[PDB]
């Protein structure tokens, strides 16, 4: 073949984003 | 200070003095005063090449300057942060560093002095790897614009930058 | 036949007849800092080591005498 | 056990050869003996210490605070026993077999991290055991017994690697990979220097690098310390520790024989006098010099003595018998001719030795089909 | 519940009361929620755990779970009293 979803979204996202494996050494 | 400092002698008890002007203002409580005597004992270490205790010194200065207030005041110890971790030739935490002071002076109205200097180290780290003298090249020539007409060792050794980019 | 081992192990009885434990723990001394250790690069080690045992066992401390006299 | 005292009772070794610095090992061995019970190690190592007229006078004191502590942590278990609770009772058991391996006695410390080891809630805890084994099996120098649970508690982490206790083990792992000779496996267990830090229960970080420094500038090539070290800012940031090991990384990259000869003496006489270091302080020598013959012979085919004598600074007298002993012995190039009194070698190990480096395991391989046909029938 | 209790009117049917978790039952859900990540071996769970009231358990979960987004914001290795006692803050204004 704001602020408070700009803050939360962007800690929440684009923090485990940029960097790997955080979600197994983070407390998944 | 400054001006005791840039006479250039007997730097073998200004140190010392130093300290005990950090020891004075630890005994009258003074925050602010012992964090700028540190900030230039710190620069007075870089002079001296004597990168354990700045380094130590500075991460301590760090961890009671990133919990308070004054941000612009981090940027002199990120910056020179920058340029002891370049001097020990470390590239990953000068730009971990580098890129704390643009997110942290980002917002603040730099003056000349502390905004030329982030991108005149910025062009020596990113000319360090040789990646894209352009960009490099733009921070030299901003840098240039910053130092100019203000110091004649800065400017001339800014043009000696952009000559060798 | 399998069955002409026996004397060769007797023999090996008379070898261990000959010292009780002593080779096993004398050259245990050497095993204890061997044990683990890849005995395939022990033959190139022990052979310098043996060669260098009688002169000229380091000799890396007189090169230094050996530069103005050579 | 993770006090100092593994350390102090770790100078044991240059304490018990050399008589020229036993002062100052027995000088702070005796002062560091009123810590961390240290009597049953030096009573042990007795022989190798001075005679017993100061040495009856504390062992009545350590002799009744060993019976004291210990009945305190007796009396503390069985307090913590009968009562429902886990950590309580790895904490008492646990304390216990620490204060076992401060006296230096593995039966009651065996058994206890026995115990313990048996009432692991956790596979992390159970880890945290084996290290607990590891710590004072680096002191007993054992072999087996600490791969044996470092063997079995590897696999099934499904944890995760924490940054102490995975880089802990990987530290493990480099100090029992310097005791063997395997070097080429041993190159990558280094590379997480970036997240080490001093850890003052094993080795001191400079300790740490002052101890890789030997199995990375010997075990790897030109290329691997390019793309490993060179590139990497780590040694350019310890290397202002010390000025030496930047001399012998700038010397030894940069092919200058003159200063590597005249300040390989420190690295000889540094080799030796180590707990886990020394007896292989042959092999270092020997392998870094048929290693650097081999980097200068690579891009030279044919050398002059003079240029050869003036290059190493050494007697021709002297690299005959080693070249002489490194043709067959070293087994490095090409035989070596001396018609012209001019080191001339060929090499031709490339065109078709390189077609020719499977022919070992074709008559091998044949042994083991002849094997296989040994299989038939029966 | 009352529906259903007027429909189960106890004839067959195992009683068992769900209570808020008390001290200890917070104590033993804080090692069980505190194993699986890091922890620091000068923190004291009595007066931690004496400090999360309020609803359930749950809000154990939100000091921990709401702990270690301040354990990756601050970048440490493992976590403090201090960050647990800013969790204690944070899910008790929630609350």
């Amino acid at each position: 073949p704001m602020d408070i979803q700009k803050q939360e979204v962007r800690e929440a996202v684009e923090l485990p984003l940029t960097h790997f494996e955080l979600y197994k050494q983070i407390g998944i | 200070l400054d001006l005791f400092l840039d006479m250039e002698a007997a730097t073998g008890q200004e140190v010392e003095l130093c300290l005990e002007c950090i020891e004075w203002a630890k005994s009258e409580k003074r925050t602010f005063l012992r964090q700028a005597l540190e900030a230039r004992l710190v620069s007075l270490y870089f002079d001296t090449k004597r990168y354990q205790e700045a380094l130590h010194l500075g991460s301590q200065l760090l961890r009671e300057l990133k919990k308070m207030d004054d941000k612009a005041l981090l940027v002199e110890v990120q910056l020179l942060e920058s340029k002891t971790y370049h001097a020990l030739s470390n590239l990953p935490k000068a730009r971990a560093a580098l890129t704390s002071a643009r997110t942290t002076a980002n917002a603040i109205y730099c003056p000349p002095k502390l905004q030329a200097t982030l991108d005149m180290q910025s062009g020596i780290i990113h000319a360090a790897e040789e990646k894209d003298w352009k960009t490099a090249y733009s921070y030299f020539y901003e840098a240039f614009e910053g130092y100019d007409s203000i110091d004649s060792p800065k400017a001339i050794t800014s043009l000696k930058y952009m000559l060798l980019c | 036949m399998s069955e002409k081992k026996q004397p060769v192990d007797l023999g090996l009885l008379e070898e261990d007849d000959e010292f009780e434990e002593f080779p096993a723990e004398d050259w245990a001394g050497l095993d204890e800092d061997e044990d683990a250790h890849v005995w395939e690069d022990n033959w190139d080690d022990d052979n310098v080591e043996d060669d260098f045992s009688n002169q000229l066992r380091a000799e890396l401390e007189k090169h230094g005498y050996k530069m103005e006299t050579s | 056990p993770k006090n100092p005292d593994l350390r102090i009772a770790q100078l044991r070794f240059l304490l018990s050869l050399p008589e020229h610095r036993g002062d100052a090992a027995v000088r702070d061995e005796l002062m560091a003996a009123v810590r961390d019970n240290n009597m049953a190690p030096y009573y042990e190592a007795l022989c190798k210490s001075l005679d017993w007229q100061i040495d009856v006078d504390l062992l009545n004191k350590m002799k009744k605070a060993n019976e004291d502590e210990l009945k305190r942590l007796d009396e503390e278990l069985e307090d913590a026993e009968k009562n429902l609770g886990e950590s309580e009772i790895r904490d008492a058991m646990m304390a216990k077999a620490e204060y076992l391996c401060r006296i230096g006695d593995k039966e009651g410390a065996l058994t206890a991290f026995r115990k313990t080891y048996d009432k692991t809630v956790a596979l992390g805890h159970r880890l945290d055991i084996v290290f607990y084994l590891l710590r004072i099996g680096l002191f007993y120098m054992d072999n087996d017994l600490i791969t044996r649970n470092t063997e079995k508690a590897k696999s099934l982490i499904e944890e995760g690697g924490d940054w102490d206790r995975r880089n802990r083990l990987k530290v493990y792992q480099g100090l029992y990979c310097v005791a063997i000779r395997d070097f080429k496996q041993a190159a990558e267990l280094f590379l997480d220097t970036v997240s080490t830090f001093t850890s003052y229960e094993l080795m001191d970080y400079k300790t740490f690098v002052t101890y890789t420094v030997y199995v990375s500038m010997i075990a790897l090539e030109r290329p691997d310390l390019r793309e490993k070290v060179i590139k990497g800012a780590e040694i350019l940031e310890v290397l202002h520790s010390l000025p030496a090991v930047r001399q012998y990384l700038f010397s030894l990259y940069e092919c200058r024989y003159s200063v590597f000869f005249q300040s390989l003496a420190v690295v000889e006489q540094e080799m030796k006098k180590d707990w886990l270091f020394a007896p292989h302080y042959r092999y270092y020598v020997r392998e870094m010099r048929i290693h650097a013959y081999s980097q200068l012979l690579e891009s030279y085919r044919s050398l002059t003595l003079g240029y050869m004598a003036e290059a190493f600074g050494v007697g021709v007298e002297f690299i005959d018998q080693e070249l002489s002993r490194f043709i067959a012995a070293g087994r490095l190039h090409c035989k070596i001719d001396k018609v012209n009194e001019i080191v001339e070698t060929n090499r031709p190990d490339s065109k078709n030795w390189q077609y020719q480096e499977t022919i070992k395991k074709g008559d091998l391989l044949l042994n083991r089909v002849q094997k296989l046909s040994r299989v038939i029938n029966m | 519940i009352l529906d259903s209790a007027l429909l189960r009117p106890g004839r067959i049917d195992r009683k068992i009361e769900f209570p808020p978790p008390n001290e200890e039952a917070r104590l033993d859900i804080l090692k069980i929620h505190s194993r699986k990540m890091n922890l620091t071996r000068g923190i004291n769970l009595r007066k931690i755990a004496e400090l999360m009231p309020g609803a359930s358990g749950a809000e154990v979960k939100g000091v921990c779970t709401e702990a270690g987004m301040y354990a990756l914001r601050e970048r440490r290795v493992h976590v403090t009293q201090e960050d647990f006692e800013m969790a204690v803050a944070k899910v008790m204004q929630k609350d």
